[PDB]
This record gives structure tokens, C-alpha cells and sequence, in this order.
């Protein structure tokens, strides 16, 4: 149970990181 | 594709400790060779990489293994630099830590609808020293064990 | 012989006679047949070709048919010999019939109707009037294993012999190898083990002329013969099945894809057949009925193919089904049968006469050669254009709308090479604006709008931004039915977003505008069947040749172009036209979302946020 | 003055983005797309434009079906 909870959090972290990068990437294109 | 010109730098670094042309260099000189190309490893990391390079106890590495190790170190260095830049993106106030406020601000700016309870759960789950937040080293570790990057 | 241009030099093998205009047929020695529709003898030629030749393409002017061994077997089962067929071909062919085709017809027809398979006392017997063929086939090692043997391993002794049920489908393929195909003949009137059932045809049921012709062709010499009949969606295929079941008067089994199909079949049986409700039972996972006295049973393939342990009551029902002998079996959507699990259902179920009904038979995995022996040869296939002319079905107005890709998406589209690339072109902001304008135009025109999108994320995003109901994987059945009723009855809501589940998982309400945004990846038959099921004939616009509207939004310069081109091949073979629309008139005046480029940048950010996981 | 002699290419913005991707990813190899001038116009050295046209034709060939 706890393991899988952490897994979800891990994915969230990854998603969050990607989000910033993605936004930053578009900034490099448009900022 | 790893590099084109930096490979020659690795060749020069290998040849610095291989003036006799024996084809191999001492593993104990691994620390200096990394410092010749700009790397600054720590004692624990040096011991861990010497253990992996010298599993058979030969004490010498050939050109291919040295080149592979240097490429891996360069990849890890650029990954760490990108992770540090991401940390700075999180740490907009330059406090050195990704506190609850920083994570909440990043989540709100990105448009995520993650609950504050989930934010503090993730902070605690990635909190190792128990300081109440995530530090540079904790963020680096959590990125290391992430799904991918 | 091949010319330098690639044309097959068939001039020498086809002796042309001076009866050019009168005779409408071209018979090339390769097995293909060409027919001219403007010829005065087109109707007779069409009837002759349908009986013996499997059509390939039916455009407006010249139709192309193919000659196959299964088609020859079907023609023989109809009751036509080689002599009359050859005479009719020579009377209609512009050139002389090549001897290669003649020898091809002679060899196949003689070998047909020799081997007979009889299902009696829950036992399968292979018998023939020529014991020499039976003795010769015994030497085959595959036939030796398929043949049922005694408990001690000794082989069992018009002499017939029992054959293993598990090896029945194996024997069917071996008959092709031995060139002695089985005969699917049933004692329609001589049956005595299975009593008749108090089921008749209500006077409200009317058989259309093509439906009646197909039924009469199936009932060769008054005996029901196993086979497959292809009819367009909405042409009363369920009515045809009910009529066939009433005619058979024996035990009837019907199989559908889901519970919705079971309910529709039960409603049609109650609507057209006179069988009592007590004799109608549903072997479903939720609504279960006692199999005792079940004259007609309606179920699903996966229910009968559940390899995992089933419920105790379901086990009892399966045991009763296996014990019970079924004179007639009905299968819906034959295109999914080539699956191994669903094919195993045929072995599991013991039935005398099996009839399969569907809209298309061109599997993308081309697993149809074995299907020709799983059930039988294709009994009948109606012409879509001809039925459109008759007014039985709506004359659909098909169009492919090319939506330009945004440069920001296009660069990322080329950059991405994995399967994540689907989200980029399926979420084109220009495509979104085109879909929004089409929805606005059809709502101002008071049209029923069905937006189909295979991608769950894209469909959900489109429906949410456009504020329309969305149907996807879970789609709780109560809420699904409520949404369907709102679409049918509420005039305020006339736009429904449906995911891939709209193909066969439930019943599609009659509509007039169908817009396809996302593609499966080259499902040339699945989306064609979906389009046929979505659009039905609408009163009021019968005179107009464009009464049903279908639009396919395709991203320019993407792989979606190739998918659309591959998919529309089946519909083009049916004579359906497709007009390419690059510019939509009225978009300039109408205000649409993402008018500013920064909004498209926001949509790009949202799409990129949706990683390869979605 | 320092001015380059080549061939001007005019295409839609989608093709412009495709050429920019080719130049950046070095799929064409050496970076012959030296400089961009306008949102629809580019300046390419004629030594590689012939091969570049082949690459563009390959792109549209893939975005189609073979009959
Ligand atoms: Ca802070
Ligand atoms: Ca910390």
C-alpha cells in the first residue's frame, strides 16, 4: 500500500518537473 | 552521439597517465584524471566508482572503460545541472530549500490542482533529514529515483 | 503476358466476338469480371454475377467482381450446374471465355457436394456417396487425429464415422487441403429430434425485395444452409435474423458483442416474432433467466468464451446449452469471430445451422480465409448505392476536411517519432476551430451531431471545452442511457462526444451529422461499420442526394493522411465519393476559440503536459 | 560587406519549421541552413538544397499511401 502511494507521488513529481521544463522550453521559444 | 571534440580531451586525459603507452592506467589516479577534465567527485563516489571499475582487482582500466566512465560522468553532471536549475525554478526566493510555499506556488503557476495535503505528503515523503522540507541533496536523490528524466 | 506498361496482355486469350454492345461482361482469364451498369441487361447481369461472383468494387459505371472457389461452392449449393453457368457467361461475355477459367470452373464444381457432415445425437459424422474418397482421406495424418477413436485408441469403424468435436475446426481447414470441402446441409423439414416452437411472423414485418432474395438464396431447395449474409447497418438486419429464426422454427441461439446487443435482439424478437416471453431468456452476467424452456437463447461470445472460472449458475446454463441440441445458431458481427477465443466458442457450442450477420468482412488481419469454413461462404451482399437509390438508406454526403497543422505543433510532430505523436495531431487547434464551426453550423441548422474520437484524452478535452456530453470507457450505463435520452429528446443538446465504445458496445441513436476526429490507426472496416451504424435514413430529405452528413477531420502533412487514405479505400470500393475541403466558408465571420495565437500556445502547453502516458 | 550567395526558398510556415528541425537536429548532416530571413523565407546554400528537396519529398511521401 504505502509503496504504491509513493509511486503516485513520484509520478506527480516527475509530471511537475516536466511541466516546468515544458513551460521553460516554450519560454526558450517565446520568451 | 555523445561528443565530437570532448572525446579528444578524454583521450588526452588518459594519455597523461599513460606516457609509457601500456594501454592501461592505474585506478588510483582516477581522481586526478577526473579533475583534469573538470570533474570534482567526492571520496564516497570515488570509492564506489573504483569498486565498480576494479571488480576483478586488476587495478588498471583500458581506454574503452575510461571513455565510458567519462561519458557517464558527463551525463550525470549535465543531469545534475538541469536538476539544480529546476530546483532554482522551485526555489524562487533563493532559500536553498523547496519549502511548502515554493511547491504550492509552482503547482498553482503550472495550473495543477494538487491538494495542499498531497503537497506536504510529497514533501515529507521526499524529506530524509526531517527538516520539514526538501533540500538540494534530497531533491537530487528524489530525481535519481524518479520514473525517468 | 505483361506489356511494358504493366497491362496484362489478355488479347490473345480472349477471342472477341462482334456482339460488343449487347453483351455487357468482360471475362479476363485472371478470374476478374467487369460489368457495365449502363447496359440494358445490367439487371440480369448483376443478378447472375451476384449469385456466382464475389464483388470487388461497385462504383457508378463499371463494377469489378472476382471468382473464388467459395463463390463457386455457394453457386453450386444454390443449384446451378457448370453447363448453365458457362452458357450464361458466354452469352454475356464480350470475348470468348478462356479455357483456363473454364478448367478452373470444371475442377471446382465437380468436387463440390461430395462430403457431408451430419450432427445427430450430439455426434458429428462424416459420410459421402463415394467411399473411395473417404478411404483415401483416411491416410491423411491430420484426418487420423481428427477422427474420433475408441477409449482404447482404436479408430471407430454411405458409411459414416464419428469425429472429435475439438478437432472439427481443424477438419474444416484440412478439407481445403484435400480439396473436398464439407457440406453444410440441414434437414429443414425432415428434422424430428428437435420439435417446432410456437413462433411465427407478425404482419407488421415486411421483407424488402433484396432481403427476400437473400433469404431465398440461403434456403437452397427449401433447406437452411449455413453461411454469411452482409447487409448495411440500419437495413433491418435484426429483422432479417428474426425472420430466419421464425422460418427455421427450431432451437435458436443468438450471440452479440455486449448486453446492449442482447437487449436489442430481444426487443426485435418481441417486435416481430410470436414467441412467448417465457421462452426467451438472457444469459447475461447481470440479468439472468432460467435456461429451462429457453426456446431462443441470446448471449455474448465472451460469456460463452470465459476461460476463467464462471459462476455456479452460469456453469449450469453452459452445461444445459451443451446438452441441448440447437437446430439454428445466429452470430452477429462476424468480423470479430476470427479471434481465437471466439472461434473456440464455435467448437464449444453444438449447432446444426449457423448463420452469421455483420456489416463488413475485411479484417485488417485478413483472417477471413479460415472464416470461410468457420461458418460458410458469403450468401449475399447488398449494394450500398443501389439501396441508396431505392431510398432504403440515407444518401450520405461524405467529406474529408483537411485541418492545417500549427507550425509549433508541426515541428514537435516531426521531432516526436514514438507513439506519443498521436496526441500532437489529434489536438490540432485549427482542427478544434473547424470542429467548433461545424458544430455551430449544424446546431443553427438543427442537426444531430455525433463527434467520434478514439483518443480518450482528446475526446474529453474537446467535449469539456465545447461543453458537450462525453462518452468514454467507464460511462456508467445509467448515465449513458440518460445522455442518450437527452440527445434523442432534448432539443437543447444535439451534440454527443463518443469514444471508441460507439462502434458496437451500445446502440447508436439515429443522427444526421457524424464528425470523425481521431483514428484507430488504419481500421478500414471498423470506422466504416461505425459510420454505417451512426447514420440512418431521414424522412424529408429523401429527394435530395445529400441527406446524411459525414465529415472526417484529417491533419495535413501528417500520418493521419495515410490512415484516412487507407481506411476510405473500403468505402470507395462501394462507390462512396469523398470531397477534400481545405477552406471552410463562414469561419472568418463566425467567432471561434483560439482566435489569438497565444491561446493556441496555451493549448500546446496543455497537450505537452499530457505526456506519453495518456 | 559580408553577404552570402545562395538560393532563397519560399514555403509555408510548416515547411519552415520542418527545415528548422532538420537543421537543428542535423538530420541533413552539416548545418547548411545558415540563416533565416523571414517567417516564410529562408536562405539555403545551393550545394545542399537539392538533397534538402529530396528530404522534403520523403516527408510528404510518408504522409500518404501507396496504391
Ligand atoms: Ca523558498
Ligand atoms: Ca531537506
Amino acid at each position: 500500500e504505502k509503496e504504491k502511494k509513493e509511486k503516485r507521488a513520484l509520478g506527480n513529481w516527475k509530471l511537475l518537473a516536466k511541466g516546468l521544463l515544458i513551460r521553460e522550453r516554450l519560454k526558450r521559444r517565446y520568451g | 552521439e555523445l561528443t565530437e571534440e570532448q572525446k579528444q580531451e578524454i583521450r588526452e586525459a588518459f594519455d597523461l597517465f599513460d606516457a609509457d603507452g601500456t594501454g592501461t592506467i592505474d585506478v588510483k589516479e582516477l581522481k586526478v584524471a577526473m579533475r583534469a577534465l573538470g570533474f570534482e567527485p567526492k571520496k564516497e563516489e570515488i570509492k564506489k566508482m573504483i569498486s565498480e571499475i576494479d571488480k576483478e582487482g586488476t587495478g588498471k582500466m583500458n581506454f574503452g572503460d575510461f571513455l565510458t566512465v567519462m561519458t557517464q560522468k558527463m551525463s550525470e553532471k549535465d543531469t545534475k545541472e538541469e536538476i539544480l536549475k529546476a530546483f532554482k525554478l522551485f526555489d524562487d526566493d533563493e532559500t536553498g530549500k523547496i519549502s511548502f510555499k515554493n511547491l504550492k506556488r509552482v503547482a498553482k503557476e503550472l495550473g495543477e490542482n494538487l491538494t495542499d495535503e498531497e503537497l506536504q505528503e510529497m514533501i515529507d515523503e521526499a524529506d530524509r533529514d526531517g527538516d520539514g522540507e526538501v533540500s538540494e541533496q534530497e531533491f537530487l536523490r528524489i530525481m535519481k529515483k524518479t520514473s525517468l528524466y | 503476358k505483361v506489356d511494358e506498361y504493366g497491362a496484362k496482355d489478355y488479347r490473345l486469350q480472349m477471342p472477341l466476338k462482334d456482339d460488343h454492345t449487347s453483351r455487357p461482361l468482360w471475362v479476363a482469364p485472371d478470374g476478374h469480371i467487369f460489368l457495365e451498369a449502363f447496359s440494358p441487361v445490367y439487371k440480369y447481369a448483376q443478378d447472375f454475377l451476384v449469385a456466382i461472383a464475389e464483388p470487388v468494387c461497385r462504383p457508378t459505371h463499371v463494377h469489378e467482381y472476382k471468382l473464388t472457389a467459395y463463390s463457386l461452392y455457394a453457386a453450386v449449393s444454390v443449384g446451378l450446374q457448370t453447363s448453365d453457368i458457362t452458357e450464361y457467361l458466354r452469352k454475356l461475355s464480350k470475348t470468348g471465355v478462356p479455357d483456363g477459367i473454364m478448367q478452373f470452373i470444371k475442377l471446382c464444381t465437380v468436387s463440390y457436394g461430395k462430403v457431408k457432415l451430419v450432427l445427430k445425437h450430439n455426434r458429428y459424422f462424416v459420410e459421402s456417396c463415394h467411399p473411395d474418397v473417404i478411404q483415401h482421406l483416411l491416410q491423411d495424418p491430420v484426418i487420423r487425429e481428427c477422427r474420433l477413436r475408441n477409449s482404447e485408441g482404436e479408430a471407430t469403424e454411405t458409411v459414416s464415422f464419428e469425429v472429435k468435436q475439438e478437432m472439427i475446426e481443424e477438419l474444416q481447414k484440412r478439407c481445403i487441403h484435400l480439396e473436398y470441402p464439407l457440406l453444410a446441409e440441414y434437414d429443414f423439414r425432415n428434422d424430428s429430434v428437435n420439435p417446432d416452437i410456437n413462433i411465427d411472423l407478425k404482419p407488421t414485418a415486411v421483407l424488402r425485395p433484396y432481403q427476400e432474395k437473400s433469404l431465398r438464396k440461403m434456403f437452397g431447395n427449401g433447406r437452411a444452409r449455413s453461411g454469411v449474409i452482409v447487409l448495411p447497418c440500419g437495413a433491418g438486419k435484426s429483422l432479417v435474423g428474426v425472420t430466419a429464426a421464425c422460418t427455421v422454427r427450431k432451437r435458436c441461439l443468438v450471440l452479440g458483442n455486449s448486453a446492449v446487443s442482447v437487449e436489442q435482439w430481444k426487443a426485435q424478437f418481441k417486435m416481430w416474432s410470436t414467441i412467448d416471453d417465457s421462452q426467451i431468456c438472457r444469459f447475461t452476467s447481470d440479468a439472468k433467466d432460467k435456461p429451462i424452456g429457453c426456446s431462443v437463447a441470446i448471449s455474448t461470445y465472451s460469456m460463452l468464451g470465459h476461460t476463467t472460472k464462471r459462476s455456479w449458475e452460469a456453469e449450469r446454463v453452459m452445461e444445459w446449452l451443451k446438452t441441448q441440441e440447437w437446430g439454428l445458431m445466429i452470430l452477429d458481427e462476424v468480423h470479430t469471430i476470427p479471434a481465437k477465443m471466439f472461434r473456440r466458442v464455435l467448437t464449444i457450442v453444438q449447432a446444426h445451422c449457423k448463420l452469421g450477420l455483420t456489416a463488413t468482412l475485411v479484417r485488417e488481419d485478413d483472417k477471413i480465409v479460415d472464416l470461410n469454413f468457420l461458418i460458410g461462404p458469403k450468401l449475399y451482399e447488398a449494394n450500398w448505392m443501389e439501396l441508396q437509390n431505392n431510398g432504403y438508406i440515407a444518401k450520405v454526403q461524405c467529406a474529408e476536411v483537411w485541418c492545417p497543422m500549427s507550425p509549433e505543433f508541426y515541428r514537435e510532430y516531426v521531432a516526436i517519432k514514438t507513439k506519443k505523436r498521436i496526441l500532437l495531431y489529434t489536438m490540432n487547434p485549427n482542427k478544434f476551430r473547424a470542429c467548433q464551426f461545424l458544430i455551430k453550423f449544424h446546431e443553427r441548422r438543427n442537426d444531430k451531431i455525433i463527434v467520434f474520437a478514439d483518443n480518450v484524452f482528446a475526446l474529453k478535452e474537446y467535449a469539456i471545452r465545447l461543453n458537450k456530453p462525453y462518452i468514454y470507457g467507464p460511462t456508467s450505463q445509467g448515465e449513458r442511457m440518460q445522455i442518450l435520452q437527452n440527445f434523442k429528446h432534448n432539443p437543447k443538446i444535439n451534440t454527443i462526444f463518443i469514444s471508441k465504445v460507439g462502434d458496437t458496445s451500445f446502440d447508436l441513436p439515429e443522427a444526421n451529422v457524424l464528425i470523425q476526429i481521431s483514428s484507430h490507426g488504419g481500421s478500414r472496416r471498423q470506422e466504416a461499420q461505425r459510420l454505417g451504424r451512426v447514420l440512418r435514413a431521414k424522412k424529408g430529405m429523401v429527394a435530395e442526394e445529400y441527406n446524411a452528413f459525414f465529415y472526417s477531420l484529417v491533419s495535413q502533412d501528417t500520418q493521419e493522411m495515410a490512415y484516412s487514405t487507407k481506411r476510405q479505400r473500403f468505402l470507395v470500393d462501394q462507390g462512396y465519393s469523398f470531397k477534400v475541403i481545405t477552406k471552410l466558408a463562414g469561419m472568418e465571420e463566425e467567432d471561434l476559440a483560439f482566435s489569438t495565437k497565444e491561446e493556441q500556445q496555451q493549448l500546446l502547453q496543455k497537450v505537452l503536459a499530457a505526456t506519453d502516458l495518456d | 560587406v559580408n553577404v552570402l550567395k545562395g538560393v532563397l526558398i519560399e514555403c509555408d510556415p510548416a515547411m519552415k519549421q520542418f527545415l528548422l528541425y532538420l537543421d537543428e537536429s542535423n538530420a541533413l548532416g552539416k548545418k547548411f541552413i545558415i540563416q533565416d530571413i523571414d517567417d516564410t523565407h529562408v536562405f539555403v546554400i545551393a550545394e545542399l538544397v537539392n538533397v534538402l528537396q529530396e528530404r522534403v519529398g520523403e516527408l510528404m511521401d510518408q504522409n500518404a499511401f501507396s496504391l
